[PDB]
RNA sequence: CGCAAGACGGACCAGAGCGAAAGCAUUUGCCAAGAAUGUUUUCAUUAAUCAAGAACGAAAGUCGGAGGUUCGAAGACGAUCAGAUACCGUCGUAGUUCCGACCAUAAACGAUGCCGACUGGCGAUGCGGCGGCGUUAUUCCCAUGACCCGCCGGGCAGCUUCCGGGAAACCAAAGUCUUUGGGUUCCGGGGGGAGUAUGGUUGCAAAGCUGAAACUUAAAGGAAUUGACGGAAGGGCACCACC
């Protein structure tokens, strides 16, 4: 399901990028 | 040969716990009681291929060795008492079934009352295969 | 294992089994007592009154 | 679009049924969804009475029958061809087919 | 074990029913004879035996499997006593069926004696002569007036006898035979079994009652 | 196989009959004469075709009536029967009489001889 | 739905088969009934609906039972409805 | 033949019941609650819908205890296959179970807000009430219980057709709409970028709520029709098909 699948990479795309922005900050 | 010192008025009667499964059957013969056992014989050990052992062909042939020995040894009638592999599971008798029983009565012995015995669940444990099922 | 050979003759045919088409459905009597009858699965031309000859009577047939 | 108007299943005026295991799939489907068939059968055959009636030591012996419960999945049903299709009109007609 | 041939180191038995039974010859039975240490009386006793009522009684029905259990063995033969009862699949399987309610019970009881009995009893309701609807589904409290009056009545009848006189009670159904009459005027309720008897606990041997049941 | 006609050959056996019902007997030999005067058939196996349909109709006509063809002897038995006789009579016996709630509707009309009662079991299928 | 049907004028019957307030004019289906115990003799007046449970005076100490509907007597004879 | 443990309440079980929804099925007792029906009881407009705010809210998941039978993410092997980190098989951790705190999301669906009025027919069905012959049980009895034949309230649904509507599929409501106005809350404005970035708020975490723009594009989409195709089903057929 490309719905789904793409809420997931999206989501952890997301987590990823606010956790180096959080990390370096 | 000795066996119970009467059989010409009356007969020596005995049970056969036919257990026929989609993998196997067997054909086992114990006495009145259920303890003490006779002869067993099970569908493996009259085939070579594994995907023949639950077949109507060997069936029959664990049938006749299981009336041979019963014959000869002191028994003339049985008792049946049918199993499926029952609760969780598949809840009815295998292709053997029908061959074994009939393959008694071709083979001299005599029968009884017959009954099925599946044991069955008032409700059960978590069936196998998660919850779309064995999908092939 | 030991069992005698049993002639039987044919008192219908059924219908044409098997995936190509190349086997018959026959019913059969044991010429000993009339009053047996089984099915079975023959291979060729049968016609209806032939008789056959089973190695293995215990047997029937159920399909293909 | 809408294909049947109870949705294929007979719920009305309720939350949740509970499930049940579809018997050859071990599927999980629900109860009022799946596909039953009650089947009550001779334990012996049709064609080897003869040879049990005969060899009975009781003189009037009536045989057992062996009752089961089979529950189906929509495909494994299709599948065993237990259902098949119908035309777009005839979908609505709910009768047991005759026997 | 791989003796040789080890049926011909076993000897056979009777097995004797208690004397309510009008057949009392149940059949037989086969154990190791004595050896060393392993005697054969011990190995012999506790056993249980399920016959047909049929096979022991001759006059009547097929299902109401008994049980029996035996005691003590009297020198080629194995006197035996009820350890309970039971009914055949193929009844029970027949009598559950659609558009009806089927009403069940159970209760524990005493038989003077130190028997401690566990009755279960079933029942269904009954479509009338002239119904012309589908169902014949009882309400919720008429199942419980049921269920009560049947309860009482499966304790009455076996908190007043000794354990023979309550098997003579199972062998016919009698107790069924009434239930079906005292809850008519609830609900028609055409049948009415003693399902299952299950024997809880038992009170020591005294060798005396057991030869007075064979008697 | 085939041995299945054709509407060009019905159609034909049909008029003919339909027309010369009294020329046309059982056997297929003169038949063939009397369709091969009557008619102009332009080959011989049609003309065999439908002398050998029109004797297998013949075979029918001598029992009950086919339902595509009209003539004149088996239409009398209808006309003779669809007019009165003897095996009908009136009204068969003109004593019929009634139930109650009849009578009740009677009575709101002015009526007053000639009739009967009875009272059924309570409700259907008691 | 006879598309003339006659609103005004209804029937004398089919006015009784309607809901107590679906009428033309609203009316109780209810009325008041003298009840004699046989035991004492009075003359106790009582609603049909009861709901409550009636004694005459001392004597039988009841004379009605209440239900979910009409109230039923216990065996007190020759009630009369009451009129207008 | 016995013993123990932890799950789970089959068949009866239905287009049936209950609850605001999520959901709810072994017996018995206790505790409080509830709709409908019956009423010639009582108060007398006390009502409908609702920013702020509030209670509950499947599964999965987080924290701390108990327990751990079955099943089983991750993981280890055996197969299949060019590969197979999959479908199939044998094990198996977290979890699945109970308690005390969180999280507030589901194709949470009748994809259909709530209150009220009007507009066809029919046969069933669960609850309450009313009327009426006859069967049936107890106590022979009156009561009543099981059936039978109707009527009335409101409930879950079904069949029917030129009420009417609609793009149609279909709908007695999705009707009473260019002959347009009974009351009221929420909410949409071509397809993507995107439920994204950013600010705020909540949470232990996972994450929930609120939520753009630059840029890009002539279509994306709905219902139905005719073909072609299907490792879809039914019936037939051909030695350019097989046996
Ligand atoms: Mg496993
Ligand atoms: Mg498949
Ligand atoms: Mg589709
Ligand atoms: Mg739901
Ligand atoms: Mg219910
Ligand atoms: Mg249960
Ligand atoms: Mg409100
Ligand atoms: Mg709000
Ligand atoms: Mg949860
Ligand atoms: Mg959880
Ligand atoms: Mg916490
Ligand atoms: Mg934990
Ligand atoms: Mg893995
Ligand atoms: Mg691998
Ligand atoms: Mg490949
Ligand atoms: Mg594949
Ligand atoms: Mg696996
Ligand atoms: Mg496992
Ligand atoms: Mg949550
Ligand atoms: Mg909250
Ligand atoms: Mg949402
Ligand atoms: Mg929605
Ligand atoms: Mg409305
Ligand atoms: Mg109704
Ligand atoms: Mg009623
Ligand atoms: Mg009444
Ligand atoms: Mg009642
Ligand atoms: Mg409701
Ligand atoms: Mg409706
Ligand atoms: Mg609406
Ligand atoms: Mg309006
Ligand atoms: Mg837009
Ligand atoms: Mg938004
Ligand atoms: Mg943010
Ligand atoms: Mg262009
Ligand atoms: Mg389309
Ligand atoms: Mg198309
Ligand atoms: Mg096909
Ligand atoms: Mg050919
Ligand atoms: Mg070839």
């Amino acid at each position: 399901m490309r719905a789904k699948w793409r809420k997931k990479r999206m989501r952890r795309l997301k987590r990823k990028r606010r956790k180096m922005r959080q990390r370096s900050k | 040969s000795l066996g119970p010192q009467v059989a010409e008025g009356e007969n020596v009667f005995g049970v056969c716990h036919i257990f026929a499964s989609f993998n196997d059957t067997f054909v086992h013969v114990t006495d009145l009681s259920g303890k003490e056992t006779i002869c067993r014989v099970t569908g493996g050990m009259k085939v070579k291929a594994d995907r023949d052992e639950s077949s109507p062909y060997a069936a029959m042939l664990a049938a006749q060795d299981v009336a041979q020995r019963c014959k000869e040894l002191g028994i003339t009638a049985l008792h049946i008492k049918l199993r499926a592999t029952g609760g969780n599971r598949t809840k009815t008798p295998g292709p053997g079934a029908q061959s074994a029983l009939r393959a008694l009565a071709r083979s001299g012995m005599k029968i009884g009352r017959i009954e099925d015995v599946t044991p069955i669940p008032s409700d059960s444990t978590r069936r196998k295969g998660g919850r779309r099922g064995r999908r092939l | 294992r030991v069992q005698p050979i049993k002639l039987a003759r044919v008192t219908k045919v059924l219908g044409r089994t098997g995936s190509q088409g190349q086997c018959t459905q026959v019913r059969v009597e044991f010429m000993d007592d009339t009053s047996r009858s089984i099915i079975r699965n023959v291979k060729g031309p049968v016609r209806e009154g032939d008789v056959l000859t089973l190695l293995e009577s215990e047997r029937e047939a159920r399909r293909l | 679009t809408k294909k049947r108007r109870n949705n294929g299943r007979a719920k009305k005026g309720r939350g949740h049924v509970q499930p049940i295991r579809c018997t050859n799939c071990a599927c999980c489907v629900p109860k009022d969804k799946a596909i039953k068939k009650f089947v009550i059968r001779n334990i012996v055959e049709a064609a080897a009475v003869r040879d049990i009636s005969e060899v009975s030591v009781f003189d009037a012996y009536v045989l057992p029958k062996l009752y089961v419960k089979l529950h189906y999945c929509v495909s494994c049903a299709i599948h065993s061809k237990v259902v098949r299709n119908r035309s777009r009109e005839a979908r609505k007609d709910r009768t047991p087919p005759p026997r | 074990k791989k003796v040789v041939d080890p049926f011909s180191k076993k000897d056979w038995y009777d097995v004797k029913a208690p004397a309510m039974f009008n057949i009392r010859n149940i059949g037989k039975t086969l154990v190791t004879r004595t050896q060393g240490t392993k005697i054969a009386s011990d190995g012999l006793k506790g056993r249980v035996f399920e016959v047909s009522l049929a096979d022991l009684q001759n006059d009547e029905v097929a299902f109401r499997k008994f049980k029996l259990i035996t005691e003590d063995v009297q020198g080629k033969n194995c006197l035996t006593n009820f350890h309970g009862m039971d009914l055949t699949r193929d009844k029970m399987c027949s009598m559950v069926k659609k558009w009806q309610t089927m009403i069940e019970a159970h209760v524990d009881v005493k038989t003077t004696d130190g028997y401690l009995l566990h009755l279960f009893c079933v029942g269904f309701t009954k479509k009338c002569n002239n119904q012309i609807r589908k169902t014949s589904y009882a309400q919720h409290q008429q199942v419980r007036q049921i269920r009560k009056k049947m309860m009482e009545i499966m304790t009455r009848e076996v908190q007043t006898n000794d354990l023979k006189e309550v098997v003579n009670k199972l062998i016919p159904d009698s107790i069924g035979k009434d239930i079906e009459k005292a809850c008519q005027s609830i609900y028609p309720l055409h049948d009415v079994f003693v399902r299952k008897v299950k024997m809880l606990k038992k009170p020591k041997f005294e060798l005396g009652k057991l030869m007075e049941l064979h008697g | 196989m085939g041995r299945v006609r054709t509407k060009t050959v019905k159609k034909a056996a049909r008029v003919i009959i339909e027309k010369y019902y009294t020329r046309l007997g059982n056997d297929f030999h003169t038949n063939k004469r009397v369709c091969e005067e009557i008619a102009i058939i332009p080959s011989k196996k049609l003309r065999n075709k439908i002398a050998g349909y029109v004797t297998h109709l013949m075979k029918r006509i001598q029992r009950g009536p086919v339902r595509g063809i009209s003539i004149k002897l088996q239409e009398e038995e209808r006309e003779r029967r669809d007019n009165y006789v003897p095996e009908v009579s009136a009204l068969d016996q003109e004593i019929i009489e009634v139930d109650p709630d009849t009578k009740e509707m009677l009575k709101l009309l002015d009526f007053g001889s000639l009739s009967n009662l009875q009272v059924t079991q309570p409700t259907v299928g008691m | 739905m006879p598309l003339a049907k006659d609103l005004l004028h209804p029937s004398p019957e089919e006015e009784k088969r309607k809901h107590k307030k679906k009428r033309l004019v609203q009316s109780p289906n209810s009325y008041f009934m003298d009840v004699k115990c046989p035991g004492c003799y009075k003359i106790t007046t009582v609603f049909s609906h009861a709901q409550t449970v009636v004694l005459c005076v001392g004597c039988s100490t009841v004379l009605c039972q209440p239900t979910g509907g009409k109230a039923r007597l216990t065996e007190g004879c020759s009630f009369r409805r009451k009129q207008h």
